[PDB]
DNA sequence: TCCGGATCCCCTGGAGAATCCCGGTGCCGAGGCCGCTCAATTGGTCGTAGACAGCTCTAGCACCGCTTAAACGCACGTACGCGCTGTCCCCCGCGTTTTAACCGCCAAGGGGATTACTCCCTAGTCTCCAGGCACGTGTCACATATATACATCCTGTTCCAGTGCCGGACCCGAGC
DNA sequence: GCTCGGGTCCGGCACTGGAACAGGATGTATATATGTGACACGTGCCTGGAGACTAGGGAGTAATCCCCTTGGCGGTTAAAACGCGGGGGACAGCGCGTACGTGCGTTTAAGCGGTGCTAGAGCTGTCTACGACCAATTGAGCGGCCTCGGCACCGGGATTCTCCAGGGGATCCGGA
């Protein structure tokens, strides 16, 4: 066959159909969907990297991550973010 | 301690003042409230940056390492301070 | 005798993988030691994103009368969402056009 | 009769000496008085080292002496000189911010 | 009489027409050649895939359409309406090149 | 074999659609030379960073990650072809 | 009882003796070099670990440093850069 | 019974560091691993840079008849050229102030 | 000067025309199903990074007391935005001619990508040592003061040309 | 017809508006003198860099293949390109009225020096929660394929936008 290739094309596929169960996606628009989610990804990847280096500290943890969506991202979307990952840290807590 | 009203406190000959060194030949009057209004949005992002730099440090003291950092990833680095 | 093989994402009760953004985060050398919680929350956080884009994109698709989103929409849905705007102000949306706009001194009196 | 210098002269005078001068152009305590109380409404008990005061001062007259060319440059494409407040948010609007 | 619009309705209408549709303005095939040609220009003999040559068509658009809409603000800005290089010269100058 | 004239390409009716969606109704005719001047020096600065980072990949042939990659070393990021 | 924070003071004062035995430098200037010198290093080691992040490598070679010193210095400085560094690398080989 | 102590900035012939830039860029985590002569073209390119940008300084600080260069002057040195200035556009000097830049029409007559 | 007709500007209506909207139709990417496989999982281990406790010291915070620098403020003045008008000319609208863009179709071959192999280099560990950093000290480069020296800038003063007009000349009319 | 006197008109002269020019005042440079502290330089050190050896593995290299890119050939037309006009916009001139510029007197608040406290910055030892490493395994995720309905294009009718050719009032000029 081929090598395999990763995408986060079914990902999104099931947050499309949480959201919207009725429309579809052009393959183009999950193109696009990619490249915005590795962006985001090595943007917020970098941050943690950086403040990891600045405080001379050997582990990424959670802490920073809030701390780089609170500096990267603006506002209410920013404390929202900092919501969902709260909880979903509860969850993935209490297993 | 506690004050209001410290956007009146960069006075209006200090913006004149940015203002030749800019090379400004002539000023309106209107200018130096929007000016104020700039300044404040500007240190206000540089500043949010900055407690948020401290507040992952666990520090109360606001360090000059950290500005270095918040406006240089904001694309406006300076040089001078250790970073 | 081992337990049945769940998975992070399900234990987050998120859809986005644990374990595909905790390889990633290990072999994109951001550090040599990784936390558990980090990769959860960070999938979760670009969850939420994907989700809130994507309903930006079907409310317009369905302002627009398309059943199929298409790169235009997202366009359209970033550049008219404000701290959107602000995060995605120097990017580029292929085949995306611009926002319908003039300016009123062009216009006609 | 008393000297009384033309309108701009002054002005291009202290131009050429500011441009020749490096020296901070804001007052330190209340430049440093508007910043703590900036910085309280996003965290109580904030102390500063005078140094980061200081770094973020030339950020300050960094930022603003930009806007300040840029301004220029917009005024004098308009064939005017003297600057307004749609010329700074001109500036700003340009820059994307 | 054969009919005839008054200018600028017709300029609009193709401002109304191109921004709200999304195809590509610029013929793709004198592009190519266009960026093979300044492509030479540092190695000889180098090889596109198509798909690179549409990304980095799209970019191009991208970057003309944003100072173009630079260089409006700045026209209006200046009290006129028609764009002439001393404006786009500002616009460039304004954003940092 | 080479090619010594392909900025004429870039028609004038074509830089009119491109003001068309930026807006503009009224082209003056001195546009069009320094428009194709402004994109050759763009895709100059861009095709450079695209060719070195083909030539350090060995490769004879460019690829659309290094096209973006450029792009976005540039603040011009672009989404839509990665992957 | 102290500790340690490095500098890049020495080393520019060497090589500001061996380009001027005959001037001096102020002490805030020397600052603005250690800025300079550190910020120029991250920029070259962040552009190496995306350059060797493409092509999936894992070892960071001489090589694409020196597609680095291209992509981000222009023109004239590339190429002098590009010069002393091969020269330099050319002694440490013989070395 | 050993080698005699002998440093490998030596063996480049430079004087910046190559232990320390070594050092650095395996704890500043860009690669799992590090070639040899890669921090040796490093030190190189930083050394060429920090020289020629020495000179810069030194003869603008001659101009201004000072032994001892001042921030004015590196700030001078790096907006006089305009490949430093492509490189150094969007970083500013503490101190640095700004180019002697009068716009023509500001003149009189 | 008032009144009445003429006329012009706005005011409106209707025809052309570009676009939106409604079906029709055929088409091809998208979603879904199926097979595969390899990376997440689970479990255990072992090391170690960071949280915490605790202590120290240092830099920031606060206060006060002078001491002027400059910010504020008023007042008079030029100059500059700026709005109107006028005038020219430049570019959009539209028509006709040309042309190469583009689909699409087929050949060919070039290098992108993959797998196998074997090895050059390098991370790691140990030992040892000298290079860079903190520290201490001194000392002349530069900051500041003071006295001249010139630049420059605005403004009074004299000069020069534009122009109205005093005197001569010419022409015209009238008296002899 | 001659001659003489007045009227009128133009040339030089004097009057007058505009500009080159000198001069004074002020502000900036510049020369000389003086202190002082920050830069530079010697010193103890210790620890991070260098030297030796090894295991092993990422990466260079060899083969291939095939897929993807390039080249080329025919048709069509949509796109480009060129010409005419003419009006809308660029742009310059002119008045004008304000709005900072400039200058001087005042308030005061910034700045500098000095003092005292301590909140927290920062360093150090412990150790434990936490997470890298590794064997077994699988089922979730990816590649291939298939079918179809969502959508691109086509076509006909409606709709709204544009713009110029007839009405309605207002105004201006002529006549009684």
């Amino acid at each position: 066959k081929r090598s395999r290739k990763e995408s986060y094309s079914v990902y999104v596929y099931k947050v499309l159909k949480q959201v919207h169960p009725d429309t579809g996606i052009s393959s183009k628009a999950m193109g696009i969907m990619n490249s915005f989610v590795n962006d985001i990804f090595e943007r917020i990847a970098g941050e943690a990297s950086r403040l990891a280096h600045y405080n001379k500290r050997s582990t990424i943890t959670s802490r920073e991550i809030q701390t780089a969506v609170r500096l990267l991202l603006p506002g209410e979307l920013a404390k929202h973010a900092v919501s969902e990952g709260t909880k979903a840290v509860t969850k993935y807590t209490s297993a | 301690k506690v004050l209001r009203d410290n956007i009146q406190g960069i006075t209006k000959p200090a913006i004149r003042r940015l203002a030749r060194r800019g090379g400004v030949k002539r000023i309106s009057g209107l200018i130096y409230e929007e000016t104020r209004g700039v300044l404040k949005v500007f240190l206000e992002n540089v500043i949010r940056d900055a407690v948020t730099y401290t507040e992952h440090a666990k520090r109360k003291t606001v360090t000059a390492m950290d500005v270095v950092y918040a406006l240089k990833r904001q694309g406006r680095t300076l040089y001078g301070f250790g970073g | 005798a081992r337990a049945k093989a769940k998975t992070r994402s399900s234990r987050a009760g998120l859809q986005f993988p644990v374990g595909r953004v905790h390889r990633l985060l290990r072999k994109g050398n951001y550090s040599e030691r990784v936390g558990a919680g980090a990769p959860v929350y960070l999938a979760a956080v670009l969850e939420y994103l994907t989700a809130e884009i994507l309903e930006l994109a079907g409310n317009a698709a369905r302002d627009n009368k398309k059943t199929r989103i298409i790169p235009r929409h997202l366009q359209l849905a970033i550049r008219n969402d404000e701290e959107l705007n602000k995060l995605l102000g120097r990017v580029t949306i292929a085949q995306g056009g611009v926002l319908p706009n003039i300016q009123a001194v062009l216009l006609p009196k | 009769k008393p000297h009384r210098y033309r309108p701009g002269t002054v002005a291009l005078r202290e131009i050429r000496r500011y441009q020749k001068s490096t020296e901070l152009l804001i007052r330190k305590l209340p430049f440093q008085r508007l910043v703590r109380e900036i910085a309280q409404d996003f965290k109580t008990d904030l102390r500063f080292q005078s140094s980061a005061v200081m770094a973020l001062q030339e950020a300050s007259e960094a930022y603003l002496v930009g806007l300040f060319e840029d301004t220029n440059l917009a005024a004098i494409h308009a064939k005017r000189v003297t600057i307004m407040p749609k010329d700074i948010q001109l500036a700003r609007r340009i820059r994307g911010e």
